[PDB]
């Protein structure tokens, strides 16, 4: 058939540095007409892939100088000479000479950037949701790098397992950070058996763990407001 | 500008047939030499080419799905259609149409140029269900060093996708919409979050707009701090 491989699959790069991706085909992708129909794409997260290079080495319009392609026959290379923040995403090579037309498996570029601690936020369930019989407690780790993080939940000082779930965004294309939600999932009844809900964040950017918590049904102290008549 | 747009069902029961459409604008199929392909990407997976149709109505098909695919054209409506029979859970994906354009007076150059925004297709026996939307209220517990977070929790919907803008007309800087996760119940959930100045939090209105096309629901939820 016609198999397309890319190397490597994960590419960490310090901004301003060179970058390089390989795309090999298992047989020549030279079309009978003499042309080699090799295209490269950049796909941003949840979004339509956008053409960078076609015919091996021709930069599509609107594509910055720093992108260039080379090789021939079975061997191909996408070169970025000066990696920017905006270049993060998944890169694909695509042979469009032979049926079936085939894409490589994709290479995720990551900005190696510089360390940043998460900001930690927490949100009690709304009364609205409590109404419907479920409680969701959300903890939020905003704008951090690198990716690796440990978020632990404690309800009245007991460590939870099996009732939380994380979701991570992709590297911000402007600041190179992540953000992650951890959601605690309980019945209204189980939520009402307990007082202290605590989200505990460890990250190689914080010197020791940071905890954020609240007490069910109480307004926090820093949120003092005077009473009315 | 040329533009392509996919539409069709967002949910197809397994074993049933999917009909997707790619409408073109800015030029007329009916008069052009361009090819049009269908490509799909299951979530977290690579792109897979499906089918291509040339100007003359010749067609090529991915060998391993040929028996279930039909690509066709309707030039009076300026469309290109994909029919895919016997849908299977493994066929859940975003489906894109892409144009292969020609360049040069004499027809010297071709390559794919425009792709649609894509359309999400889910293959499942489950019914469609609208989301419930709940405030993630700002407090001192959702603030740090001059910065405050608030959000919407968008919950209990099926299938994917939901779209969430901020402020009845997208405003951004610190907007984060988390990929959805499928719950224990088999319904999706997600949070969308925005970080703002903490000392102007009570000057400002923050009202989150949720649209779930499959169910027809649109929700606007006013997100206010406080309780007491």
């Amino acid at each position: 058939d016609i198999v397309m491989t890319q190397s490597p699959l994960s590419l960490p790069v310090t901004p301003g540095e060179p970058a390089s991706i390989s795309c090999r085909s298992s047989q020549s992708i030279v079309h009978s007409n003499g042309h080699t129909y090799l295209e490269w794409y950049l796909q941003k997260p949840g979004q339509s892939p956008r053409l960078l290079i076609y015919q091996v080495s021709t930069r599509f319009s609107g594509v910055p100088d720093r992108f260039s392609g080379s090789g021939s026959g079975t061997d191909f290379t996408l070169k970025i000479s000066r990696v920017e923040a905006e270049d993060v995403g998944v890169y694909y090579c695509f042979q469009a000479s032979l049926v079936p037309l085939t894409f490589g498996q994709g290479t995720k570029l990551e900005i190696k950037r510089t360390v940043a601690a998460p900001s930690v936020f927490i949100f009690p369930p709304s009364d609205e949701q409590l109404k419907s019989g479920t409680a969701s407690v959300v903890c939020l780790l905003n704008n951090f790098y690198p990716r690796e993080a440990k978020v632990q939940w404690k309800v009245d000082n007991a460590l939870q397992s099996g009732n939380s779930q994380e979701s991570v965004t992709e590297q911000d294309s402007k600041d190179s950070t992540y953000s992650l939600s951890s959601t605690l999932t309980l019945s209204k009844a189980d939520y009402e058996k307990h007082k202290v809900y605590a989200c505990e964040v460890t990250h190689q950017g914080l010197s020791s763990p940071v905890t954020k918590s609240f007490n069910r049904g109480e307004c926090a102290a820093a949120d003092y407001k005077d009473d009315d008549d | 500008q040329v533009t392509l747009k996919e539409s069709g069902p967002t949910l197809v029961k397994p074993t049933q047939t999917l009909t997707l459409t790619c409408t073109f604008s800015g030029f007329s199929l009916r008069t052009s030499r361009v090819g049009v392909s269908w490509i799909r990407q299951p979530p977290g997976k690579a792109l897979e080419w499906l089918a291509h149709i040339y100007w003359d109505d010749d067609k090529r098909y991915n060998p391993s799905l040929k028996s279930r695919l039909t690509i066709s054209k309707d030039t009076s409506k300026n469309q290109v259609v994909l029919t895919m029979t016997n849908m299977d859970p493994v066929d859940t994906a975003t489906y894109y149409c892409a144009r292969r354009g020609f360049y040069g007076r004499k027809y010297e150059v071709n390559h794919f140029d425009y792709w649609g925004q894509g359309t999400t297709v889910t293959v499942s026996s489950a019914s469609t269900k609208g989301p419930s939307v709940f405030p993630l209220a700002p407090s001192s517990k959702s603030t740090s060093g001059g910065t405050a977070a608030l959000g919407c929790l968008v919950k209990d919907y099926f299938p994917e996708p939901v779209t969430v803008s901020w402020n009845s007309g997208a405003l951004t800087s610190g907007v984060h919409t988390f990929p959805a996760v499928l719950q224990s119940s088999g319904l999706y959930s997600l949070s969308s979050v925005v970080t703002v100045p903490s000392s102007s939090l009570g000057t400002q209105t923050y009202i989150c707009n949720v649209n779930h096309k499959p169910s027809n629901t649109k929700v606007d939820k006013k997100v206010e701090p406080k309780s007491c």
